[PDB]
């Protein structure tokens, strides 16, 4: 297993993505 | 073939238009292989990982999530649409775990499947986004199923009279409810929904049927009789048989009906003596004091020879339940949703075997 890069979201991006109703 | 799919970045919006926004849940391809849109999107994620292209992985995931949210907003009133996207959101999440290259998620993989793990990116932040979204999509599904069942519940569970199911001498029926549950279960299975998720859906909809039924009984004047208790006991026994037929008895669904079951039993039990009162207090452990008192107050004598339940008997029950920290609530909370979980469900599907049918209009992507 290689060392992988964790793809980091910003907090506003995370909030938007994870809100079902924001669309 | 390595089980990856390549696309040009210019075509990403056409990819998600064809695979998500305009994809029909009844299409032949995605019914032959449940979860196909999730597997195809994952195979695309694999190639962007292979290229070590952060920006392409980020763009694809955002486009995918945004497109699933758009479909569910526009057509999220449609059961099949919501089931389908809940199933595929879950399968996409399972793929991101199964092929993460993390040891805890690889226990059920073939040798070949381990060779298909991502090698450049840890997508744990997107797995968490998807898990959080799945909770909300499940809540949306529960509300769609509730809205469909709601007009059938009281008619079929309470108003329609039968003699162990048979028309008697003496609109929706119990059979209406069962056929509708059949339809929900068939569709979830056709979409490849996780068995552990189907169990939760079924538990939740039994909870809804029981709670709408008992609340309606508590709010009217005509459903508390010996005869209606018999009817309710028969109807519940057929809901239990439905679970047995579907091999779903371990879902917890039957247990959610216990308040309605105990209310119906209160319609049958002896209601005169202090021993009768003690028996009611031990039996009715899923009813609040207010619910027990309501049923006993509403109870209609079986003929002219029987007295109504006496007020002093009802007071005895009230007094002997004082030790309860009992909620003074009369009605069940019919809107409660049991917290949902999505336990990891790895798949035996071999990605390198997946074909892309012409019918999806994805000719611009390439097998790698």
């Amino acid at each position: 297993q290689p060392t992988r890069r964790q793809i980091r979201l910003s907090s506003p991006e995370r909030q938007r993505l994870s809100s079902l109703n924001l669309t | 073939f390595q089980g990856m799919l390549e696309y040009k970045r210019e075509d990403e919006q056409k990819l998600v238009k064809n695979l998500i926004l305009e994809l029909k849940p009844r299409g032949v391809a995605v019914n032959l292989i449940p979860g196909l849109p999730a597997y195809i999107l994952f195979m695309c994620v694999r190639h962007a990982d292979y290229l070590n292209d952060d920006q392409k992985v980020r763009s694809l995931l955002t486009s995918t999530i945004n497109s699933i949210k758009k479909v569910l907003k526009k057509r999220g009133d449609d059961f099949e649409t919501v089931s389908f996207w809940l199933s595929n959101t879950c399968r996409f999440l399972h793929c991101l775990k199964q092929y993460s290259g993390e040891e805890g998620f690889m226990k059920h993989n073939t040798s070949r499947q381990n060779e298909h793990c991502l090698t450049n990116f840890d997508l744990a932040e997107y797995r968490q986004v998807l898990s959080d979204l799945a909770i909300q999509i499940y809540q949306q599904l529960v509300r769609v199923l509730e809205n469909i069942l709601q007009p059938m519940i009281v008619s079929g569970m309470l108003e329609h009279e039968t003699i162990q199911g048979v028309s008697g001498v003496k609109t929706y029926t119990l059979d209406s409810i069962l056929r509708q549950l059949n339809s929900f279960h068939s569709v979830m299975c056709q979409h490849g929904m996780d068995p552990e998720l189907i169990k939760q859906v079924v538990k939740q909809m039994f909870y809804i049927v029981g709670a709408i039924t008992l609340n309606n009984l508590l709010l009217r004047k005509d459903m508390c009789s010996w005869s209606k208790g018999m009817q309710i006991r028969y109807n519940v026994s057929q809901l239990e048989e439905w679970l047995r037929d579907k091999n779903l008895m371990n879902s917890g669904a039957k247990e959610t009906l216990e308040p309605l079951i105990q209310a119906a039993q209160l319609l049958q039990v002896k209601k005169k003596t202090d021993d009768d009162a003690e028996a009611i207090c031990s039996m009715c452990n899923a009813l609040t004091t207010a619910q027990i008192v309501k049923v006993l107050n509403l109870y209609t004598p079986v003929n002219e020879f029987e007295e109504r339940v006496s007020v002093s008997f009802i007071r005895t029950i009230q007094m002997r339940l004082r030790d309860r920290k009992d909620s003074p609530q009369l009605l069940m909370d019919a809107k409660h949703i049991f917290p949902v979980t999505f336990p990891f469900n790895p798949s035996s599907l071999a990605l390198e075997t997946i074909q892309i049918p012409a019918s999806l209009g994805l000719g611009f992507i390439a097998r790698v």
